[PDB]
């Protein structure tokens, strides 16, 4: 009884899920690398800062 | 300059006793330095017992150094120096025995009244350990200040029975711990197999005896013989007293630091790091 | 810092004061974790304890001989059980005059043989003995249990076997197991829980001084 | 939130007096308390301070040794005990609440005061005493100091209060830029070290009265003369 | 009918697998092989915060990067200032089995929850001076594992009855309920634009949810055991997750497949928390081997170890300006690193 409804719902969910656009992975890798390079000079943990403006150091 | 004169009556001195005392106190001072370092450095063994051990080691080291510095006299008069060193030795040793008594009380909290509770804090420990000796020495010096120092040695004098001001507090302490001791061993012999069921009889009879001997030095039960040195006859008792009590700290470090697995691991890590 | 940070220091210190008090009481409390499918037995025992003293989690608190006791009395139980690491004992209750025994034995084996309960003792309560007396007067033949002795007789040979069955399925010994057959007088129950916890704590204390 | 205080009257010289304040509606035991003073026709003057925990206590310089302050927490009552009263202690007395942690806004509630009649320090000066105004315009006021109020931690300890004709003061600006609660968003404040200006835009009626500027950099606390707007 | 539906499900799964495997033309470690390593990174403890009575289960920074909130077993929630090591607030709770806490973005409210299956919302800025409860939200069946804010009026909750929920606060009523997991739900994380969110739920599976429409959009698999922590990369189209088999993984959303794996042969414990840095060049992980580890995100090596804790690390977090890192563990101490 309820198994039929569960199977129908699972089929509907899989059908709705499989209809998505997709792109390549090298493009995503380039995007992540570009974001990392763009904000490189404003990250103090990766690049330390002088002690005159450091509230903790 | 024999150790027995801390409790002797008949001004008994001999050369070999003095030599043994010198060697023993040297080794003891070294071992006490090691004990204080270890109980100050290793973290995983923090607690009240470690605190009491630390304080006992400190008092013993200081008192032994002062005694070795200022015991012999040239035979002259009595001045400020002799009475000062007498008072210092008195206070050091009486505080040390107060610390041993606190060790006994902690044992009673662990074994008889089992449940964990809010006992004495650190400051009350330091008050009782370092406060009662001040009162005792103050009243002792107020009653009769001419008993400090002797014609031959800078220590308490046999007149008026003044020497009892070191065997009054001491005796009553020992016979207290001498009860607690027995109780502890009894409980162990009723529970050992429950903790560990897989030994032959030999390992049982050796672990129990090593543990008892380890407990026998913290509570001042090796300071009993020396209560009976009152002639030239009792040579054997004096000899055993001197030999045993000149290695107090060496045995403490052997039976309470090296045999501890946590101390072994932490010391190995510390040596590897530094 | 000047003229306000100073004030902002005092406030902070005051908070510490209160916390320093709380640590002096948490150290004195004994935690006991309670389990059992006998809903009626659990309810009756809890009501008796409450009368002596006077869903989620329902914690109860009481005192026996000037010692404070707390009983927690509660799908993936593995994550649910990570929050009870500071306990001292597990109190497991069983119905006897019923059957339902093989399932209770299975649950016992699943619970006791766990990684996170190595240093915990197990107290075992057997409830409803009067009905068992009635049902052993009118003997019901043991279906499969090798009740070698007194099967058409009183339970006094049965409970030895039942205790033996509960004693097995324990793969980690060196922590004792205590038995009990409940009685109407609750002083017996209070005395039993008291002494079990005391013996466990003494056996833990004698280790730290290298027995 | 309600402070009601009592004790005033007319006193012969010498003598003694005991004034009390009762709180109602908040947590009295987490607040510090101040007593402040107002002359018959002049500016305010700070009197004394008691804190939470009954620890720190501060007095002024012109009454020290004669006044004393006390609090009672389980009954929520403040006491001021004053002795040896002269002819210069004739004034209105007010009670003020305060609290100090990161982000708090001290001096956020005042009472209604009481009357008492008898038969070095940083100096700040008001610009003027009166300005002719007209509704619908904009206005600005200034007051001047004699040292920097900028502590090294980034703060600036200057306060701006308002007093309407027949009422008790209400906070307007705390720490030289921030707005208190329950006020219109048409007020603002600015300044540089040793010079400060309050600005009001889009003036409305019921904004007429006398304004005040205070410092809190280090005890004692010091006031200015007071500036007035005449409609 | 059952056989036809099962065959349809199998065919759809095969189609999904083919679609995913079509576009995997390059590997992330193949474009990053020509990039300078970040060298050795080391951080010294700068402040030490003490006062808890038992273990610490969670923490959360603010928006001004100066205030902290922490939750402990003793039923206490404490609000700290990190510049001067001061205590600003100490809040007592009702149920002592607490497992999470969150800090509102405007600065007015906080949240608490645990084994009582109720979420409590607290008001900080009142007129009577106290800190008093404002809402007790109820309606779940099992325990709560996470709760995060969206604005001053909306909350998201994840609970181990396999459920997620969105609550409006003034009324007290549920508005949308997310269903589809098979096991307990363990962690959730919100996006910077506040329109989607991701959850990992103890069944070796993670899912993306659309907060507005109401249904799931994508699902990801690949771990061998359950999943304990999750968080967003700071641009809204990447995330990274940690499991209880000593492995971290980096996933993408616009390609729908795994990208990288952080692991080592000397690690056998689990992972309790994960967080990113401000530029996405540092990933931080808390383990049960008594430490925290500092990885480069883009090439999967090791760069740092933060030692100093005597028990398992439970929580770690990063500020909104990038200056510090905060770690809290089972020894009841918090630490700040710079």
């Amino acid at each position: 009884t309820a198994s039929i409804a569960q199977a129908r719902k699972l089929v509907e969910q899989l059908k709705m899920e499989a209809n998505i656009d997709r792109i390549k992975v090298s493009k995503a890798a380039a995007d992540l690398m570009a974001y990392c390079e763009a904000h490189a000079k404003e990250d103090p943990l990766l690049t330390p800062v002088p002690a005159s403006e450091n509230p903790f150091r | 300059s024999s150790f027995a004169i801390l409790m002797a009556h008949y001004d008994v001195e001999d050369w070999k006793l003095t030599l043994i005392t010198r060697v023993g106190l040297a080794l003891s001072l070294f071992c006490l330095l090691l004990c204080i370092l270890t109980f100050l450095l290793v973290r995983p063994i923090q607690g009240s017992r470690t605190t009491i051990h630390l304080h006992l080691c400190i008092c013993l080291f200081v008192g032994s150094t002062i005694f070795l510095a200022g015991i012999e006299n040239e035979g002259g008069q009595v001045g400020l120096r002799c009475r000062l060193v007498a008072g210092l030795l008195h206070y050091c040793f009486l505080a040390a025995f107060c610390w041993m008594s606190l060790e006994g009380l902690e044992l009673y909290f662990l074994v008889v009244r089992v449940f964990q509770g809010q006992g004495l804090s650190t400051r009350w420990l330091c008050l009782i350990g370092y406060g009662v000796p001040l009162l005792i020495v103050g009243v002792s010096a107020a009653i009769y200040s001419k008993g400090y120092g002797r014609p031959r040695y800078c220590w308490l004098d046999f007149e008026q029975g003044f020497l009892w001001s070191f065997l009054g507090p001491v005796t009553f302490i020992i016979l207290c711990n001498a009860v607690i001791f027995v109780t502890t061993v009894w409980k162990l012999t009723q529970k050992f197999s429950e903790i560990n069921p897989d030994m032959k009889k030999l390992k049982k009879a050796r672990a129990l005896t090593i543990t008892a001997i380890a407990q026998l030095f913290l509570l001042g039960c090796t300071w009993v013989f020396g209560l009976f040195i009152f002639d030239d006859r009792s040579l054997v008792l004096t000899y055993v007293f001197t030999i045993l009590n000149c290695l107090q700290g060496a045995f403490l470090y052997l039976l309470h630091c090296l045999l501890n697995k946590k101390v072994r691991e932490e010391y190995r890590k510390w040596a590897c790091l530094v | 810092l000047s003229a306000e940070d100073k004030a902002a220091v005092e406030r902070s210190k005051m908070i510490d004061a209160l916390l320093a008090r709380e640590r002096r009481a948490v150290r004195r409390l004994v935690k006991i974790l309670l389990l059992g499918a006998d809903n009626s037995g659990k309810s009756t025992f809890l009501k008796q304890m409450r009368i002596i003293h006077v869903k989620g989690i329902v914690e109860h608190d009481f005192v026996i001989k000037k010692i404070p006791f707390k009983m927690v009395d509660v799908s993936q139980r593995q994550k649910w059980f990570q929050c009870f690491d500071g306990i001292t004992s597990i109190l497991f209750m069983v119905d006897s005059s019923d059957n339902r025994l093989v399932e209770s034995m299975n649950d016992f084996e699943t619970i006791v043989n766990n990684k996170l309960f190595f240093n915990v003792s197990i107290i075992l309560f057997l409830n409803k003995m009067d009905l068992l007396v009635e049902k052993v007067k009118t003997v019901s033949i043991k279906k499969h249990f090798p009740d070698f002795r007194g099967d058409p007789h009183r339970l006094e040979d049965v409970q030895r076997y039942l205790v033996q069955c509960f004693d097995r399925k324990r793969r980690n010994r060196s922590k004792p197991l205590f038995h009990h057959f409940t009685t109407s007088i609750d002083t017996e129950n209070a005395r039993f829980i008291f002494h079990a916890v005391k013996d466990t704590i003494l056996q833990e204390n004698l280790k730290d001084i290298m027995l | 939130v309600q402070l009601v205080e009592s004790g005033g009257g007319l006193v012969q010289p010498g003598g003694s007096r005991k004034l009390s304040c009762s709180a109602s509606g908040f947590a009295f035991s987490s607040f510090g308390m101040h007593w402040v003073r107002q002359a018959p026709e002049k500016g305010l003057e700070w009197v004394a301070y008691i804190s939470s925990g009954s620890g720190t206590i501060y007095y002024a310089d012109t009454v020290k040794g004669r006044f004393t302050i006390s609090r009672d927490d389980p009954k929520n009552t403040l006491f001021l005990q004053m002795t040896s009263l002269r002819s210069e202690d004739t004034a209105m007395y007010y009670c003020v609440r305060s609290i100090y942690y990161y982000g708090s806004s001290p001096f956020d509630f005042w009472g209604q005061g009481t009357t008492l009649t008898v038969s070095s320090d940083i100096v700040m000066t008001q610009a003027t005493s009166s300005v002719p105004v007209t509704p619908g315009e904009s206005v600005s006021i200034s007051c001047r100091s004699s040292k920097s109020l900028l502590h090294s931690n980034g703060n600036t300890y200057l306060y701006w209060f308002l007093q309407r004709p027949g009422q008790s003061p209400q906070l307007l600006i705390y720490r030289m830029s921030n707005l208190a609660s329950g006020v219109p968003d048409r007020f603002s404040g600015s300044g540089s070290g040793t010079a400060f200006t309050l600005t009001i835009s889009r003036l409305e009626a019921e904004d007429v009265g006398v304004y005040y500027c205070m410092q809190h950099l280090e005890y004692p606390l010091t006031f200015g003369a007071g500036t007035k707007l005449e409609l | 009918e059952l056989d036809q539906l099962r065959q349809e499900a199998e065919q759809l799964k095969n189609q999904i697998r083919d679609a995913r495997k079509a576009c995997a033309d390059a590997t992330l470690s193949q474009i990053t092989n020509n990039i300078d390593p970040v060298g050795r990174i080391q951080m010294r403890t700068r402040r030490t915060l003490r006062g808890h009575l038992a273990k610490i289960y969670a923490m959360h920074w603010g928006t001004d990067s100066r205030l902290l909130v922490s939750a402990s077993q003793d039923g206490k929630l404490i609000i700290w200032d990190s510049y001067t090591t001061n205590k600003v607030h100490a809040i007592p709770l009702r149920s002592s089995w607490v497992m999470t806490c969150a800090y509102a973005p405007s600065g007015n409210y906080v949240a608490c929850g645990g084994l009582d299956n109720i979420c409590s919302i607290y008001n900080l800025k009142t007129r009577e001076g106290n800190v008093r409860v404002s809402r007790e939200l109820a309606g779940h069946t099992g325990y709560l594992s996470c709760c995060r804010f969206l604005d001053d009026n909306q909350i998201v909750t994840s609970s181990g009855d396999t459920t997620c929920a969105l609550w409006d606060i003034e009324t007290g009523q549920q508005t949308t309920t997310f269903t589809g997991h098979t096991g307990d739900v363990m962690s959730l994380s919100l996006a910077p634009d506040t329109r989607l969110f991701v959850s990992g739920a103890c069944d070796a599976s993670a899912k993306l949810w659309d907060v507005r429409e109401g249904m799931c959009r994508q699902t990801f698999t690949g771990h061998e055991s359950d999943i304990n922590a999750i968080c967003f990369f700071p641009n809204g189209n990447a995330f990274a997750t940690g499991s209880d088999d000593a492995t971290c993984r980096l996933f993408d959303l616009r390609a729908d497949q795994e990208l990288m794996t952080y692991s080592h042969d000397n690690i056998i414990c689990g992972i309790t928390s994960v967080s990113f840095s401000k530029s996405g060049r540092l990933l931080l992980a808390g383990y049960d081997d008594f430490n925290c580890n500092v990885w480069d995100a883009l090439k999967a090596d090791r760069a740092g170890v933060l030692a100093g804790h005597d028990n398992r690390v439970s929580c770690l977090g990063v500020t909104d300006d990038g200056m510090a890192v905060a770690t809290g563990s089972w020894d009841s101490f918090l630490k700040i690193w710079n």
